[PDB]
C-alpha cells in the first residue's frame, strides 16, 4: 500500500479495506471470501435461473446469463437448444454452492485462527508468508496461479476432447473435437478475426495452446525470480500490483464484452440471442439488432453492456490506482 | 443524537402491588374512598408525578407503545372477527344482496334473536364500521389472508409491548433525542407519512386494483388470481394494465403519462360499486407520498442544509404582533401539553374533515349504497373528532397554569394573547349571541309562524329566502370545474356539487346535494354552536391563570373546584371547568351536524333509483319544508325516523331498542351529578355510615362523596355516554331499515 | 392526457440545466454548505458537504422533474 | 412474583375475577336450565 511519507495512515471506514493490504494473514482471508462469495453467485444464480427457466421459451429471451454457459459446452442440451435434460445444470450448480461453503469456510479460518500477519506461523505457513516488497514471493504466488489457470484451459479442452464435447451453432448438435488445431501459423492468424471464429476444432487447439502456454508461464516464474528489468520499469508495491491486475482485468472484460456481442461460435443465438452491433450514443453501447417483446433484452446484450461498464470502470479504477502507485495524492487536486 | 440512558428503571412488580406509588400524596395508602379516585385521575398525570422533564417524556414515549398495543390488539381483532365470524367470502361474491356482517353472539336467554339474516344463510350483528369495504379495496378475497393480518397484528401489538418496555426499563432516551423536533418532524413526513403512502400506493398498484377490477368485471372471489401471482408473473398484470409491460423505465425517465391508464385524474366515483376509482387512489397516495417526502426534507439536521424551526419562527414577526413567534419553539420542544393542545387540535379537525370527505367522495366499494355504513363513518368520526378538540382546550389550559413562563414570554404571540383577552372573549361572546339570534331565532320566528298560520312570513323557500349563494356558487365552480379550472379530470371531485346521480343496486351512490334555506339556516346553527364551543375553550385556556375575578388561578392549579362562595360565587372559574362545559357545547354542536346529515342524506341524497332515472328518496324531500322549523325537526326527524328504533323489539335491531333506552338512562342519571352537589351526598353517606357503624361494619376506608370536579367528570361522562349511547341507537336501527 | 416524452438528450440537456440552476441556487441561498459530512473533495463543488451536493442535486431533479413535465404538457419539448 | 400476586389480589382485580365468577355461574347455569321465571 502506498502510504507515502507518513507511512502509517488511519483509513476509516469508507475506504477500510486498505487496513489489511500489509496485513498477509487478512489478505487471504479477503479473497478467499471473494472466491466464495463468487462461487456463491455461480451456485445460487445458475438454480435460480433453473428454477425461472421455461424450456418452450428461448434461453436468450428469458433473461438467463448461466445456463447458457453451460449449454455451450454441451451439458443439458440435445440438439437445438431445447434443454431436455436440465440435470447436469443442476449438479455444476450445486457443486458451486458447497465449494463457496468450504471457501467461506476458510475466509473465517483465516480471519480468526490464523493470525493477521504470517510470519507468526511456523512450519509451511512461514514460508506462504509475503510482502510488497520482495520480488522472489509475488512470483511464486503468480508461478501457481498461472499453473491453475493453464490448468483450467486444459481442463476446458479435456471436456472438449474426451469427455463430453461443445456446442457447434452450425450443424447444431454436440459434438466430441476428435482432431482439433495443433499448428502454430494457423493460431497465429487470430490477432485480426479473434471475434469472427467459426471453428469448433480451433477454438479447443487455441486452448491447448493457451493451456500450455500459461503453465510454461507459471513454470517460468516459479523457477527464475523477476529480473532486473522488470524491477526497475514496475513499481512492486500493493496498489501497483494490484493496478497492472486493474488493467488486466480490465483489457480482459472488453475483450469479453466484444466476443459475447458478435461471436456466434462460442456464444450460439440459440443459447443467447442475435449477435449485437456495435453502437456508440455517449457511451459505446451493444444493441440489439431484432426488437423484443417488452424492454426485456437478450441474454447476451445483458452480459455485453455489463461487461463493458465494468471493464470501463475497472480500467478507471486501474487508472486511479496506478496514480496512486506513482505518487500522486489526489488531495492536491 | 441518539442518546439513552441504559437500565433507568428494573423491572419489577413489587410497585405493581403497591397502587399510587406514583403520586407523593398517594403512597401512604388509602385512608378515605378519595385515594381511589385520585388513583385513577393521577395515573397518567406523568408531569405531575415528576419533576425531571426527561423522565417524563420517556413515560410518554413507551406510553404510545403500550397504547399502539391497544390499537393493533383490537385491529387484529377486527381482522379475526372478519376471518372467522364473518359473511366476508359470501359478501364478496354478491355485495348488492348480502349484508355485512362479522360479529355472531352467543345463543343464550334470548339473545340469538340478534343474529339477523343478513342474507346468504349467515346469521350475526350486521356490522356499519364498513370493514368489508375496505378489505375489499385492500384486495382481500380469502378469509385466511385475513387471519394473516390478524395474526400479524398481535405479533405487532407484542412488539409494540415490548417496545415499550425496552425504551423505558433498558434503553430510555435522554431529553435531547425527544426535543430534536426537526428530525422527528424529517422522519415523520418523510419516513412515516411519506413511506407510509408510498406504500400504499405500492400495494394499491399491485393488489388493489388488479383484484378490483376483475371483482368489477365480474369475475368470482374463488376465481380471482392471488395478490403475490401479479407481482410472480407480470403477464395478468399486462393483460388487465398494457402500461407494465415498459416497466420502470417510463418512471425513472420522466415518461410518466405511459402510466395514465391506471395513474388516473380521472374524479367521480366507479359506476360498478360506488367507490372511488383505485387508480385515482393509487394516484392520489403517489402524490401524496412525493410531497410528504420531499416536506421531510426540509428541517436542520445532522448534514446542515435544512430550516431551523427556531428561525422560521423568530423571523415572523410584524408591526401588530410585537416581538412574534419568538419563544414558541422553547414553549413547543420544553411542554408536552402544549404540543397536545395542538396535536388535539388538528387531529380532531382532521377526524371531522375524514367524515366530511368519506360521504361525499366515498372512497370504499359498496360504502356508498351502504347507507348504515355512511351514517355510523360520518357520525363516528364527528364524534371523535370533537372530543380531541375540547381536549385541544384542556391541555392548552394545562400549559398555561403549569408550563408558562412568563420571563421567556415577554411581547411575544402568546403573551400578546394575554394581553387583549378582553378583546377576544367579548368579541367572541358577541358574535355567539349574534349567530345564536340568528340562527336559532330563525328557526323560532318561522316555528312561530307556522303555529299562526302564517307560511308567507317564515324563512323559507317558498316564502321569505335565505339562500346560501355563496355557498351555491361555490358549488356551481366544482361543477364546471373538469374541463375549465381541473382540464385533466374527466369527473367532477364529489357529485355532491352537482352533475350525475350513481346508481349501484338500483340505489343512489351519491346525488347533488341542493342547498337551500334549510340548508343555509342550519349552517349558521353550525357556526353558532362551534362559536360557543371555541368560546368556552379559549376562555378556558386564557383565563387559566387569572381572570378580574380571581387573579391567582394559577397557584390554584388547573382543576380545582373553585375558589370558594366569594366575591359573589367563584364557582366553576377553572380551566378544567371550561372543559367540562366545552364537552356538553360540543355534544350540543356535533349531535346537531349528524342530524344535519342524517335528514339531509335521507331526504335529498339515499334513496332508490328509478330505471328510467327517478329518484325516490327515504323521507321524501322533507328537508326543504320542514328542516326550517323546531317542529320539523321533532316531527318529521326525530318523531319520524326514531318509529325504527323502538318497533324494532322482537328483531334483530332490538338491541338498539334496548341501546336507545339504555342512553336515555344514563343521560338521565347524569344529571343526579350534575345538578346536585357533594355536601348533600356527605351528609347522606355519614347517615349510611352511621348503620354501617351499628352493625360494626364502617369500612376502615372511609366512605366520601365524590369530589367537587369528580361530581361533574362523572356528570359529564354519563350525560355524553347516554346522549351518544342514544344517537348510536338511533342512527343505527333508521339506517338498517332503510334501503 | 398531459403530453409527455420518451428519455432523449434534450431531456437530459433540461434536467442538468436545471440542476446547474439549483446547484447556483444553492450556492447562493443555503446558509450551512459545509456541516456535517465533507465531500471527498472540497474544491469542485463550491465547498459543499455531502448534504448540500445531495441537496442540489434533488432541487434540481425536483426542478428537473417540474421543468421538463411543465415543457413536455405545453409542447416545448 | 410476590408483588405480582398482590396485583392480582386488588380490589378491580378480584372485582373483576369475582363478577367474571359469577357472571360464569349465571351464563352456564341459564345454557343448561334457561326460561326459569318461577321454581
Ligand atoms: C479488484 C478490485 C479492486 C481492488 C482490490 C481495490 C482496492 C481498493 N480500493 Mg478501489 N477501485 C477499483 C477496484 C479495486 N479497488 C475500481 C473498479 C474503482 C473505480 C470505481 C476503484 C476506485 C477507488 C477509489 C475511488 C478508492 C479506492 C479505494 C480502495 C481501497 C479501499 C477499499 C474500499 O473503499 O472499500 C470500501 C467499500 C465501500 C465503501 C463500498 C462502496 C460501494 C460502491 C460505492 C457502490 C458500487 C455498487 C455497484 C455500482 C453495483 C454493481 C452492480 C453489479 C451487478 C455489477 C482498496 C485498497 C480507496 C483508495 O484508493 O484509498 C485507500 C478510494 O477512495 N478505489
Ligand atoms: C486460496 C487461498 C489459500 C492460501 C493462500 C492459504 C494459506 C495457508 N493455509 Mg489455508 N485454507 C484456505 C485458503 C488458503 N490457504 C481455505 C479455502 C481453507 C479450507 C477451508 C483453508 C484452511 C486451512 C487450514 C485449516 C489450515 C490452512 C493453513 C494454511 C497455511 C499453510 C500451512 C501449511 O501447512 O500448508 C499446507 C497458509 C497460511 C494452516 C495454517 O497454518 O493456518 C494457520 C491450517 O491450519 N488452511
Ligand atoms: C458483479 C460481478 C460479476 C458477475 C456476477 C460476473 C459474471 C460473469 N462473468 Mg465476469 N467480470 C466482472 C464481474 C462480474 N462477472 C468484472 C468486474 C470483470 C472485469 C472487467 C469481469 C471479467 C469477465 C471476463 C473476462 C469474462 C467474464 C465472464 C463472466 C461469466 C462467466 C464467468 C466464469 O465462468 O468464470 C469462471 C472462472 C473460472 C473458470 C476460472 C477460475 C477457476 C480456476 C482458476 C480454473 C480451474 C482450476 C482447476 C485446477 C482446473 C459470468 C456470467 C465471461 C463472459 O462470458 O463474458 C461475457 C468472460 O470471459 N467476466
Ligand atoms: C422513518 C422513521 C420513523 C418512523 C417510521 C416513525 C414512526 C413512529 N413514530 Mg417516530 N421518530 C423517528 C423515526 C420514525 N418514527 C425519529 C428519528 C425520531 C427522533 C427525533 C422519532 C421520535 C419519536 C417519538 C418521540 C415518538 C414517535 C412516535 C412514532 C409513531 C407516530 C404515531 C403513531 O402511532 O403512528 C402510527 C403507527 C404506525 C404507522 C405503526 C408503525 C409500525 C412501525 C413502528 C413502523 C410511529 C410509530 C410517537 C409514538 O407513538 O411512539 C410510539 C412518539 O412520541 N417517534
Ligand atoms: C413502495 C412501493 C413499491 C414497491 C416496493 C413496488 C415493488 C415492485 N414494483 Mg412497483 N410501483 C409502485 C411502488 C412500488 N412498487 C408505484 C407507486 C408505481 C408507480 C410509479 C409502481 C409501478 C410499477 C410498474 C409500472 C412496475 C412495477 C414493478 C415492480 C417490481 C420491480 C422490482 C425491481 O426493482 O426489480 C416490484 C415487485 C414492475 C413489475 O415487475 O411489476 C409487475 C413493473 O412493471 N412497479
Ligand atoms: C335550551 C337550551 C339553552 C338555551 C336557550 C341557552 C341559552 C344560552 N346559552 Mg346555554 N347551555 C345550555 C342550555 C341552553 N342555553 C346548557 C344545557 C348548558 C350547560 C352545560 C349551557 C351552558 C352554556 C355555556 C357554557 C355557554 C352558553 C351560552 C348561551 C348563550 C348562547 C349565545 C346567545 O345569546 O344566543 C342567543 C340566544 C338564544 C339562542 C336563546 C333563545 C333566544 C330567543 C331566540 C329569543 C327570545 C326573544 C325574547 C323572548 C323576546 C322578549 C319578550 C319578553 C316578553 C321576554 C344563550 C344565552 C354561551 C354564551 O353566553 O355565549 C355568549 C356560553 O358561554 N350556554
Ligand atoms: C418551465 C417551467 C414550468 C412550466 C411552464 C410548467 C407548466 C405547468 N405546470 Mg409546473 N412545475 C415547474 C415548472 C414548470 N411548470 C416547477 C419548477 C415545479 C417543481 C416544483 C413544477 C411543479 C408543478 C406541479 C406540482 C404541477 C405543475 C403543473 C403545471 C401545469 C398547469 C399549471 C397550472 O395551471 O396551475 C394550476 C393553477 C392553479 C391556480 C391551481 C392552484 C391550486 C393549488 C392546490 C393551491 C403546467 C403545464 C400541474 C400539472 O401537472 O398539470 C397537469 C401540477 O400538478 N407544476
Ligand atoms: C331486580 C332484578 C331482577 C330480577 C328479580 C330478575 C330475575 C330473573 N331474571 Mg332477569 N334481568 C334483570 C333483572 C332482574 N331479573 C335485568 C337488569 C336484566 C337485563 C340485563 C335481566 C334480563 C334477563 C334475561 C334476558 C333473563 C333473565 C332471567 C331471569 C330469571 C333468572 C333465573 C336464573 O338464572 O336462575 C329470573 C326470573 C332469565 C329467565 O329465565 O327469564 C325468565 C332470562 O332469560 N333476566
Ligand atoms: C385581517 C385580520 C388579521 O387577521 O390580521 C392579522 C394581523 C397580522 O399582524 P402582523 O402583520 O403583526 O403579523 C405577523 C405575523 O407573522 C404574526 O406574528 O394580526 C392582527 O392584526 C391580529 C388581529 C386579528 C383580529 C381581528
Ligand atoms: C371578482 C371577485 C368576485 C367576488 C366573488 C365573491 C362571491 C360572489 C358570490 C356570487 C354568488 C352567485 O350567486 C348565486 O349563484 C349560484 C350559483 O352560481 C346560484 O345558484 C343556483 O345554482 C345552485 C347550484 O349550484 C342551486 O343550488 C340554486 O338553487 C340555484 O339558484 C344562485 O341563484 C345565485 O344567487
Ligand atoms: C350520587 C352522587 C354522589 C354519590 C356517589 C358516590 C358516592 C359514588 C358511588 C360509586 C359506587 C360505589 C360505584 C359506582 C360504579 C362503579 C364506578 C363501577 C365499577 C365497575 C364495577 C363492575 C365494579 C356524589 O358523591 C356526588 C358528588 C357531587 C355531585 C353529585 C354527586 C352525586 O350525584
Amino acid at each position: 500500500m502506498q502510504t507515502y511519507g507518513n507511512d502509517t495512515v488511519q483509513y476509516e471506514w469508507w475506504a477500510g479495506n486498505a487496513r489489511f493490504a500489509d496485513q498477509s494473514g487478512l489478505f487471504i482471508a479477503a479473497h478467499v471470501a471473494q472466491a466464495a462469495l463468487t462461487a456463491f453467485w455461480a451456485g445460487a444464480f445458475t438454480l435460480f435461473e433453473i428454477s425461472r427457466f421455461d424450456p418452450t421459451q428461448a434461453m436468450g429471451d428469458q433473461g438467463l446469463i448461466l445456463l447458457p454457459h453451460l449449454a455451450t459446452l454441451g451439458w443439458g442440451v440435445g440438439d437445438g437448444g431445447q434443454i431436455v435434460d436440465t440435470y447436469p445444470y443442476f449438479v455444476i450448480g450445486s457443486i458451486h454452492l458447497i465449494a463457496s461453503a468450504v471457501l467461506g469456510a476458510g475466509a473465517l479460518f483465516h480471519t480468526l485462527r490464523a493470525p493477521a500477519d504470517l510470519s507468526t506461523l511456523k512450519g509451511q505457513g512461514k514460508k506462504f508468508h509475503f510482502t510488497w516488497e520482495n520480488p522472489q514471493q509475488l512470483g511464486i504466488i503468480l508461478g501457481h496461479h498461472l499453473l491453475f489457470l493453464g490448468a483450467g484451459a486444459l481442463l476446458l479442452a479435456g471436456k472438449a476432447m474426451y469427455w463430453g464435447g461443445l456446442y457447434d451453432a452450425t450443424t447444431q448438435t454436440v459434438r466430441l473435437v476428435s482432431q482439433p488445431t495443433l499448428d502454430p501459423l494457423v493460431i497465429y492468424g487470430y490477432q485480426t478475426h479473434f471475434a469472427s471464429i467459426s471453428s469448433l476444432e480451433d477454438l479447443v487447439g487455441g486452448h491447448i495452446f493457451v493451456g500450455f502456454l500459461l503453465i510454461g508461464g507459471g513454470i517460468w516464474h516459479i523457477l527464475v525470480p523477476p529480473l532486473g528489468w522488470a524491477k526497475k520499469v514496475l513499481l512492486f508495491s500493493g496498489e501497483a500490483i494490484l493496478s497492472y491486475s486493474l488493467g488486466g482485468i480490465a483489457l480482459a472484460g472488453f475483450v469479453a464484452a466484444y466476443f459475447c456481442a458478435v461471436n456466434t461460435l462460442a456464444y450460439p443465438p440459440e443459447f443467447y440471442g442475435p449477435p449485437l452491433a456495435i453502437k456508440l450514443g455517449i457511451f459505446p453501447y451493444f444493441a440489439d439488432t431484432v426488437e423484443l417483446p417488452m424492454h426485456a433484452h437478450t441474454s447476451r446484450a445483458w452480459l455485453a453492456n455489463a461487461h463493458f461498464f465494468l471493464a470501463f470502470f475497472f480500467l478507471q479504477g486501474h487508472l486511479w490506482h496506478a496514480l496512486r502507485a506513482l505518487g500522486f495524492d489526489f488531495k492536491r487536486v | 443524537k441518539v442518546s439513552v440512558d441504559n437500565n433507568p428503571v428494573p423491572t419489577s412488580f413489587e410497585k405493581w402491588g403497591k397502587p399510587g406509588h406514583f403520586d407523593r400524596t398517594l403512597a401512604r395508602g388509602p385512608k378515605t374512598t378519595t385515594w381511589i379516585w385520585n388513583l385513577h385521575a393521577n395515573a397518567h398525570d406523568f408531569d405531575s408525578q415528576t419533576s425531571d422533564l426527561e423522565d417524563v417524556s420517556r413515560k410518554i414515549f413507551s406510553a404510545h407503545f403500550g397504547h399502539l398495543a391497544v390499537v393493533f390488539v383490537w385491529l387484529s381483532g377486527m381482522y379475526f372477527h372478519g376471518a372467522k365470524f364473518s359473511n366476508y367470502e359470501g359478501w364478496l361474491a354478491d355485495p348488492t344482496h348480502i349484508k355485512p356482517s362479522a360479529q355472531v353472539v352467543w345463543p343464550i336467554v334470548g339473545q340469538g334473536i340478534l343474529n339477523g339474516d343478513v342474507g346468504g344463510g349467515f346469521h350475526g350483528i350486521q356490522i356499519t364500521s364498513g370493514l368489508f369495504y375496505l378489505w375489499r379495496a385492500s384486495g382481500f378475497t380469502d378469509s385466511y389472508q385475513l387471519y394473516c393480518t390478524a395474526i400479524g397484528g398481535l405479533v405487532m401489538a407484542a412488539l409494540m409491548l415490548f417496545a415499550g418496555w425496552f425504551h423505558y426499563h433498558v434503553k430510555a432516551p435522554k431529553l435531547e433525542w425527544f426535543q430534536n423536533v426537526e428530525s422527528m418532524m424529517n422522519h415523520h413526513l418523510a419516513g412515516l407519512l411519506g413511506l407510509g403512502s408510498l406504500g400504499w400506493a405500492g400495494h394499491q398498484i399491485h393488489v388493489s386494483m388488479p383484484i378490483n377490477k376483475l371483482l368489477d368485471a365480474g369475475v368470482a372471489p374463488k376465481d380471482i388470481p392471488l395478490p403475490h401471482e401479479f407481482i410472480l408473473e407480470p403477464s395478468k398484470m399486462a393483460e388487465l394494465y398494457p402500461s407494465f409491460a415498459q416497466g420502470l423505465t417510463p418512471f425513472f425517465t420522466l415518461n410518466w403519462g405511459v402510466y395514465s391508464d391506471f395513474l388516473t385524474f380521472k374524479g367521480g366515483l366507479n359506476p360498478v360499486t360506488g367507490g372511488l376509482w383505485l387508480s385515482d387512489t393509487a394516484h392520489h397516495h403517489l402524490a401524496i407520498a412525493v410531497l410528504f417526502i420531499i416536506a421531510g426534507h426540509m428541517y436542520r439536521t445532522n448534514w446542515g442544509i435544512g430550516h431551523s424551526m427556531k428561525e422560521i419562527l423568530e423571523a415572523h414577526k410584524g408591526p401588530f404582533t410585537g416581538e412574534g413567534h419568538k419563544g414558541l419553539y422553547e414553549i413547543l420542544t420544553t411542554s408536552w401539553h402544549a404540543q397536545l393542545a395542538i396535536n388535539l387540535a388538528l387531529l380532531g379537525s382532521l377526524t371531522i374533515i375524514v367524515a366530511q370527505h368519506m360521504y361525499a367522495m366515498p372512497p370504499y366499494p359498496y360504502q356508498a349504497i351502504d347507507y348504515a355504513t355512511q351514517l355510523s363513518l360520518f357520525t363516528h368520526h364527528m364524534w371523535i373528532g370533537g372530543f380531541l378538540i375540547v381536549g385541544a382546550g384542556a391541555h392548552g389550559a394545562i400549559f398555561m397554569v403549569r408550563d408558562y413562563d412568563p420571563a421567556k414570554n415577554v411581547n411575544n404571540l402568546l403573551d400578546r394573547m394575554l394581553r387583549h383577552r378582553d378583546a377576544i372573549i367579548s368579541h367572541l361572546n358577541w358574535v355567539c349571541i349574534f349567530l345564536g339570534f340568528h340562527s336559532f331565532g330563525l328557526y323560532i320566528h318561522n316555528d312561530t309562524m307556522r303555529a299562526l298560520g302564517r307560511p308567507q312570513d317564515m324563512f323559507s323557500d317558498t316564502a321569505i329566502q335565505l339562500q346560501p349563494i355563496f355557498a351555491q356558487w361555490v358549488q356551481h365552480l366544482h361543477t364546471l370545474a373538469p374541463g375549465a379550472t381541473a382540464p385533466n379530470a374527466l369527473a367532477t371531485a364529489s357529485y355532491a356539487f352537482g352533475g350525475e346521480t350513481i346508481a349501484v343496486a338500483g340505489k343512489v351512490a351519491m346525488m347533488p346535494i341542493t342547498l337551500g334555506t334549510a340548508d343555509f339556516m342550519v349552517h349558521h346553527i353550525h357556526a353558532f354552536t362551534i362559536h360557543v364551543t371555541a368560546l368556552i375553550l379559549l376562555k378556558g385556556v386564557l383565563y387559566a391563570r387569572s381572570s378580574r375575578l380571581v387573579p391567582d388561578k394559577a397557584n390554584l392549579g388547573f382543576r380545582f373546584p373553585c375558589d370558594g362562595p366569594g366575591r359573589g360565587g367563584t364557582c366553576q372559574v377553572s380551566g378544567w371547568d371550561h372543559v367540562f362545559l366545552g364537552l356538553f357545547w360540543m355534544y350540543n354542536s356535533l349531535s346537531i351536524v349528524i342530524f344535519h346529515f342524517s335528514w339531509k342524506m335521507q331526504s335529498d341524497v339515499w334513496g332508490t333509483v328509478s330505471p328510467d332515472g327517478s329518484v325516490t328518496h327515504v323521507t321524501l324531500g322533507n328537508f326543504a319544508q320542514s328542516a326550517i322549523t323546531i317542529n320539523g325537526w321533532l316531527r318529521d326527524f326525530l318523531w319520524a325516523q326514531a318509529a325504527n328504533v323502538i318497533n324494532s323489539y322482537g328483531s334483530a335491531l332490538s338491541a338498539y331498542g334496548i341501546m336507545f333506552l339504555a342512553g336515555h338512562f344514563v343521560f338521565a342519571f347524569s344529571l343526579m351529578f350534575l345538578f346536585s352537589g357533594r355536601g348533600y351526598w356527605q351528609e347522606l353517606i355519614e347517615s349510611i355510615v352511621w348503620a354501617h357503624n351499628k352493625l360494626n361494619v364502617a369500612p376502615a376506608i372511609q366512605p366520601r362523596a365524590l369530589s367537587i370536579i369528580q361530581g361533574r367528570a362523572v356528570g359529564v361522562a354519563h350525560y355524553l355516554l347516554g346522549g351518544i349511547v342514544t344517537t348510536w341507537a338511533f342512527f343505527l336501527a333508521r339506517s338498517l331499515s332503510i334501503g | 392526457v398531459p403530453a409527455t416524452l420518451s428519455w432523449s438528450p434534450k431531456v437530459a440537456g433540461v434536467m442538468i440545466a436545471c440542476n446547474i440552476l439549483a446547484i447556483a441556487f444553492g450556492k447562493l441561498t443555503i446558509k450551512q454548505q459545509n456541516v456535517g459530512t465533507p465531500m471527498p473533495s472540497s474544491n469542485f463543488f463550491g465547498g459543499f458537504g455531502l448534504g448540500a451536493v445531495l441537496g442540489t442535486a434533488s432541487f434540481g431533479h425536483i426542478l428537473g422533474a417540474g421543468v421538463i413535465l411543465g415543457l413536455a404538457n405545453m409542447g416545448v419539448l | 412474583m410476590d408483588g405480582l400476586k398482590s396485583f392480582l389480589s386488588t380490589a378491580p382485580v378480584m372485582i373483576m375475577a369475582l363478577l367474571t365468577f359469577t357472571a360464569g355461574i349465571l351464563i352456564e347455569f341459564n345454557r343448561f336450565y334457561p326460561d326459569l321465571l318461577f321454581h
